[PDB]
């Protein structure tokens, strides 16, 4: 409150002889932001308030969640195999590993899939793992100091056994490491002596999943508890959430296979395809910029700095298009993959770096 | 029911032959209009200064009811206002035949005349319950960039730059405060009725 | 992993960064007309606070 | 002629830059080029709709029978795989997605990885061993793809790798080609480059009233034998137009059952001069919907309606007919269209015969 | 009133304070080339205050 | 919806005018009545054609959003960049190929004559004919200089 | 957690290429540093080297999508 | 300490990419988590003692 900051050094230099405006300190633009807010690019061409969505939407995406999971029994824990830096980088990525890809999005009207903040994804896409990885959750059943135990419960001398389940798959108490338990097996025996009464464990979920790690430590009083990891391979399909870095963020709606997909004259094809009416009203700018940006640095071979607060020029981005041989609106002459007619319109298509938010559509 | 569906596939299967698409150059003014916004925008300034030269030398008395201060605030909030004339250098660089951005809006499909206006030509003056930014940062202070008691339009929130130009820290926080009530408001849509 | 973290009955948990009210400091508000308040603490950062507040 | 002025051209390793010459020669000991190398493949193709053309792209890119690497279930051995980060998941979606040029079903391979240095090592593809089937004379995958790393201790076992056929249309390891050009020849452009013109596609027509018949059509495949290219290429053509054809004839024998009550054409007489036609072919694509509404259009130029859908929650290819003639008439006029088709094929199948060497 | 009392002690250190407006005015009594100014007041008073102990309004 | 690879609630991006849904992660109840009594009544009273008029204020609902809106007047404008806004017999029909009615009679076209953007159209609204005239969003005064 | 075996986008088997991609990448980024110590190699200036014309000397087509997902791609080894 | 004449400093070069090597030295110095710990080290060197003695 004693002090007058100059908000950047291009300020401190035009009042530089200035005697009716003596600063007391000179900032840094970038540091008025978090560290969250800093992944997104060009995030002051963007609407503030897509800034704020997008740093409640970068903490929910799926990664490299932490470098032990295999040593880790989590509870509802994504683990992403393929994670790309970002074509256009920001000093985030400095300090932060980054978890996404450089999809190629096509900027387009496509059959009216994609109305409303909906995408068309490639089938061919999520089949190679685009935003593939593997889902953990957790288990966690007791014993009784020599009431109950461990054990495949016996139909004959133990009451009140599940109805309709399947106990088959129980060895040694428990279903191994390895095999996929369904809707109503059982998952791990527990018998308890009062003759018996049946306390066991039943999988109670609409997919099936297969044991990863089964366990049997002590717990705080010392005593012997059952610890199951229950995997998932969970693709991206239809219902999952994915968001750029401005926050535009999207329910995949359809999956095209890779001779539906549109394509330009020289054979490139989107991954995503979204619609241009997200754009207008959510100003979100960043993203179109970085568009522009990474389409030049890929057939550069580079990967640039975005970061916020810095000095651009669209007009001088746009002309670095032009030099790389493309044209100066990043758009090129497309093809529609199920008739194969020209559309009569450049379409607008490049990579955009985009997130899988962890909102997965099987367990909602 | 029935037509609304059947006309949405007439739509529909038309443009999945014509195409439509947004770029980042449907945004970008010319050079020769980039120039013609900023000649507005210092007009806009220039009379934004002579009401804070007449503040000055004591000229400006308010009439009956009002305060030198809100007499002073409302001439400034009218002051920085965007003319109309602010859509010729934005109508110059496009053309509405091809450009997306503009077919969204033109037709009513999405967006709106002032989303085009900031994101092409400039932001303007943020006003919050009808009002500039008041000063909040220590008696006469707006932010800690701007003295006390200062008399430039910046230190209360306009901008003059858009969103394809990119913001300041100054504009940024500004908007960023503006934004921030929008979402605060839209908290209390659900509770209160 | 920079750390920073407590393990408690196997699962990890995060202390929340608390936003106090600064201490030794009085905070005036608005039968009771006004409220000036003080929270003072005898030096250091654990010792025990009495509050006290002129009406 | 349909056809002509193929031009192949495979993508070769460039020796001459140093670092790519260092890199291959401690990597791999590789100084000469892979056995495996993609091919470039553009064809000119005269006197034929894009129907046609585009017909035979999609098919040599997604629906062309293909084969691939698959882990039989229970060939990972979650016993001596002790590694923890390379996953079945993760081990497999590699697996699969490796391009090979294969000859039978019968090969079995296995993947037999240990590690016992005190740094992590990388599992290569050189290192699956052909354990079942006849003795390769030639690799049928290149030997450089990094399928794998073992922390210090691990290890990882994977035993029945076979082969196995399928359609990229249902999983994308088994796409074939990659596009890489489409033009059409008869329609001239514009220079895009001007920004008077960057908007617009570049054509000079729009595609609403051309009807261009000179194309060119440039696919790329992933994996060829270097001494085989034009014996791999030619055979990969022809392939995509028997499959077509096989399926344009599955369509053929629901025709001449027009007497028959059957539940894949349906026959009306609107009027006491229209009659409708409705085929529905489960699980059928855009590929043979557009050829047919394309070949149905040019034998009756003044038709009433041809049109068809492929919904994507269907599964299902549904093609409408209305037309001024009786049911005979009409189904004589389906079997003709359908006859063009298949003579279309043939002759490019043909011409594929005599144009690559 | 204002200038009197309820910022008596603010318009005496304006002057020191550095986050005080400037302008671009000559002093009178110092000669400097700069002055202080300060908008107190609903009625926006404008004082220009000098570091020598220059005051307008008679201050 | 018979593909298993599919989990969500699908419906016209028209019908969310309705819900005031959008399809950024909104979720939606289904339920299916299984009496004959409450079958009824869903059928007879509470479909969704008996909320395109609002309760509230009187007037219709549903309507074109977004790409329809957009698409609509592409399909309708009277010149193109490449001139006038035609297509020939094959694409005229192909418009009308996924609409679900029944397909309009194109016998009095050759293969090369081209149709209008409106005489598509008006082989469409011919089913339900009405009578209107508006000026369209299209025309601004604010454009018009 | 490494460079996939084909292109994400289009398919094209980028994973061929992808060691001595690496390597090769890692060799010309010391050519035009001259010696430096790894950390005081800074990590914004190893990216902005052209890798346009090694990509090429692969034998890899001047394909948008190959190219991204062959430079940005991530490698497990290198974070662990 | 005497610093410098100001007048005579070299700036007229730093660009705005320059000045993000000050938020690079911030963060490093600070520790993207920094004072969670250091709170921590003081509870268990200077705060628990005092705490348990000069308190009961
Ligand atoms: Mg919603
Ligand atoms: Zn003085
Ligand atoms: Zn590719």
């Amino acid at each position: 409150e004693n002090c007058l900051v100059a908000f950047s050094i291009i300020e401190l230099r035009k009042h530089k002889h200035d005697v009716t405006r003596r600063f007391t300190h000179v900032d840094v633009p970038q540091a008025i932001l978090g560290l969250a807010a800093l992944v997104s690019p060009y995030a002051n061409c963007t609407q503030p308030a897509r800034v704020t969505y997008e740093t409640n939407q970068g903490r929910q995406t799926g990664g490299w969640y932490c470098f032990s999971w295999p040593y880790r029994v989590d509870m509802n824990r994504f683990f992403q195999f393929y994670n790309e830096m970002p074509l256009v980088k920001t000093i985030a990525h400095n300090y932060v590993i980054p978890n996404g890809l450089n999809t190629i999005v096509a900027y387009m009207i496509y059959g009216g899939y994609n109305q409303e903040d909906s995408v068309i994804v490639s089938q061919s896409f999520i089949d190679r793992g685009g935003f593939a990885g593997t889902f953990y959750r957790e288990e966690k059943v007791e014993l009784e100091s020599d009431i109950e135990s461990f054990g495949k419960p016996d139909p004959l001398i133990t009451k009140n056994l599940k109805p309709g389940a399947n106990y088959e798959k129980l060895v040694d108490g428990f279903v191994p490491v390895g095999t996929v338990v369904k809707k109503g097996d059982i998952i791990i025996g527990k018998v308890a002596k009062i003759k018996y009464i049946d306390r066991s464990v039943m999988y109670g979920f609409d997919e099936p999943a297969v044991v990863d790690a089964v366990m049997r430590p002590h717990g705080p009083n010392d005593e012997i508890f059952g610890l199951m990891r229950l995997r998932y391979e969970r693709n991206l399909n239809i219902g999952d959430k994915m968001s750029s870095r401005s926050g535009n963020k999207g329910i995949a709606a359809l999956a095209l296979p890779t001779s539906d997909m549109p394509f330009t004259e020289d054979g490139l094809q989107p991954d995503l395809i979204v619609n241009p009416h997200s754009h207008p009203s959510r100003m979100t700018n960043g993203q179109m910029i970085e568009t522009t940006v990474g389409l030049a640095n890929a057939l550069q071979g580079v990967v640039t700095d975005g970061t916020a607060f810095l000095p651009i020029n669209v007009q001088l981005l746009s002309e670095r298009l032009a030099q790389e041989g493309l044209r100066f609106n990043g758009c090129q002459k497309m093809f529609n993959g199920q008739t194969g007619e020209y559309f009569d319109a450049a379409i607008f298509i490049g990579p955009t770096y985009h997130q899988r938010l962890q909102k997965f559509v099987l367990d909602d | 029911l029935k037509m609304i569906f059947a006309t949405q596939q007439l739509a529909l299967n038309y443009v999945r032959n014509a195409g439509f698409t947004v770029s980042t150059a449907d945004m970008l003014l010319t050079p020769e209009a980039h120039q013609e916004v900023q000649e507005i925008i210092n007009e806009l300034l220039l009379e934004s200064e002579e009401i804070n030269n007449r503040l000055l030398h004591g000229d400006i008395m308010p009439p009956i009811g009002l305060t030198t201060h809100d007499f002073y605030e409302k001439l400034q909030l009218n002051a920085l206002k965007f003319p109309d004339r602010i859509l010729k250098p934005i109508m110059n660089s496009i053309n509405p035949e091809t450009n997306g951005l503009f077919q969204m809006v033109a037709t009513g499909a999405k967006g709106s005349n002032p989303n085009m206006i900031h994101i092409m030509a400039g932001i303007g003056q943020i006003e919050i319950n009808t009002q500039r930014i008041q000063p909040q940062f220590s008696f006469g202070r707006t932010l800690v960039y701007y003295p006390r008691f200062a008399l430039e339009a910046q230190a209360y929130g306009f901008i003059c730059n858009s969103y394809i130009a990119g913001l300041t820290s100054p504009e940024f926080i500004f908007g960023e405060m503006n934004g921030r009530f929008d979402l605060i408001n839209k908290a209390l849509s659900t509770s209160s009725t | 992993e920079p750390g920073g973290y407590f393990i408690a009955r196997g699962g990890e948990w995060v202390v929340d960064l608390l936003e106090n009210i600064r201490f030794n400091t009085l905070h005036i508000h608005y039968n009771e007309i006004i409220r000036g308040e003080f929270i003072s603490q005898p030096g250091g950062a654990f010792e025990n606070s009495s509050q006290i507040i002129i009406r | 002629k349909i056809f002509q002025n193929v031009e192949i051209k495979p993508f070769l390793i460039d020796f001459s830059n140093l670092f790519i010459k260092n890199a291959a020669k401690k990597l791999f000991q590789l100084e000469e080029q892979l056995p495996l190398v993609p091919v470039n493949v553009v064809m000119d193709f005269k006197g034929i709709s894009r129907a046609a053309v585009h017909g035979l792209s999609r098919v040599l890119q997604d629906e062309i029978p293909n084969y691939m690497l698959d882990i039989k279930p229970g060939g990972y051995k979650i016993e001596d795989s002790t590694d923890l980060f390379m996953t079945e998941q993760f081990i497999r979606n590699r697996i699969n997605f490796i391009p090979i040029y294969a000859k039978n079903e019968t090969l079995v391979f296995a993947l037999r990885s240990l590690n016992n240095s005190c740094e992590v090592k990388t599992i290569y593809s050189r290192d699956l061993i052909q354990v079942a089937g006849p003795k390769l004379k030639y690799p049928i995958f290149n030997p450089t793809f990094e399928i794998g790393f073992l922390q210090p201790g691990k290890s990882l076992i994977i035993e029945d790798i076979y082969i196995k056929k399928g359609i990229g249309r249902k999983h994308a390891a088994f796409n074939l080609a990659v596009k890489t050009h489409f033009s059409h020849l008869d329609i001239e452009q514009y220079p895009t480059d001007k920004k008077e013109y960057m908007a617009l596609s570049g054509y000079k027509q729009s595609s609403m009233t051309s009807d261009p018949r000179h194309h060119r059509l440039g696919l790329c495949f992933p994996a060829v034998p270097l001494p085989h290219i034009n014996q791999a290429v030619r055979t990969y053509l022809k392939n995509a137009c028997r499959i077509i054809i096989g399926r344009i004839q599955s369509i053929q024998k629901i025709y001449e059952n027009f007497e028959e009550p059957q539940p894949e054409l349906v026959l009306f007489s609107m009027d006491e001069e229209k009659t409708k036609a409705i085929i529905t072919i489960k699980d059928e694509t855009h590929t043979i919907g557009n050829l047919l509404k394309t070949y149905i259009y040019e034998m009756i130029p003044d038709i009433s309606f041809v049109g068809y859908q492929c919904v994507p929650h269907k599964q299902e290819m549904v093609l409408t007919i209305i037309h001024k003639a009786s049911q005979e008439d009409l189904i004589t006029l389906l079997e003709k269209s359908i006859q063009n088709i298949i003579q279309t094929f043939q002759i490019l199948e043909k011409n594929v015969d005599e144009l690559i060497a | 009133g204002e200038m009197e009392d309820k910022y008596k002690i603010f318009i005496k250190n304006a002057p020191f304070d550095p986050t005080n407006c400037q302008i671009k005015k000559d002093c009178p009594n110092c000669h400097l080339d700069y002055l202080t100014q300060i908008c107190i007041g609903s009625q926006k008073i404008i004082i220009l205050v000098c570091r020598c102990g220059y005051m307008s309004n008679r201050g | 919806l018979e593909n298993p690879k599919i989990s969500t609630f699908q419906m016209n991006v028209s019908a969310c005018a309705w819900y005031n849904a959008d399809f950024d992660g909104d979720q939606m109840n289904l339920w299916v009545p299984w009496s004959v009594m409450s079958r009824v009544e869903a059928e007879l009273l509470c479909s969704v054609r008996n909320w395109f008029i609002s309760t509230k204020s009187s007037g219709p609902v549903n309507g074109q959003v977004q790409d329809s809106t957009v698409g609509s007047f592409l399909l309708t404008r009277t010149n193109t960049p490449m001139g006038k806004n035609v297509m020939n017999k094959l694409h005229a029909m192909g418009l009308f190929q996924t609409t679900q009615t029944d397909p309009p009679c194109f016998a009095n076209y050759s293969p090369t004559d081209l149709l209008d953007g409106k005489s598509v159209v008006s082989m469409l609204l011919r089913q339900t004919p009405i009578n209107y005239q508006r000026a369209p969003t299209w025309y601004s005064e604010v454009y018009a200089p | 957690m490494l460079i996939p075996v084909v292109c994400f986008t289009c398919g094209f088997p980028i994973g061929t290429y992808a060691a001595i991609f690496d390597k090769a990448r890692t060799e010309y980024i010391k050519t035009k540093m001259g010696g430096t110590l790894p950390q005081n190699i800074p990590l914004d200036a190893s990216l902005q080297i052209e890798l346009k014309d090694l990509i090429t000397a692969l034998g890899i087509p001047m394909r948008v999508c190959c190219r991204t997902h062959l430079i940005t791609t991530l490698d497990y080894r290198k974070y662990y | 300490i005497t610093y410098g004449p100001i007048e005579t400093v070299d700036n007229e070069e730093l660009t705005e990419a320059d000045m993000l090597s000050f938020i690079s030295a911030a963060v490093n110095s600070t520790g993207l988590i920094g004072y969670n710990i250091k709170s921590f080290d003081d509870l268990m060197d200077n705060g628990i003692p005092q705490i348990v003695k000069q308190m009961f």
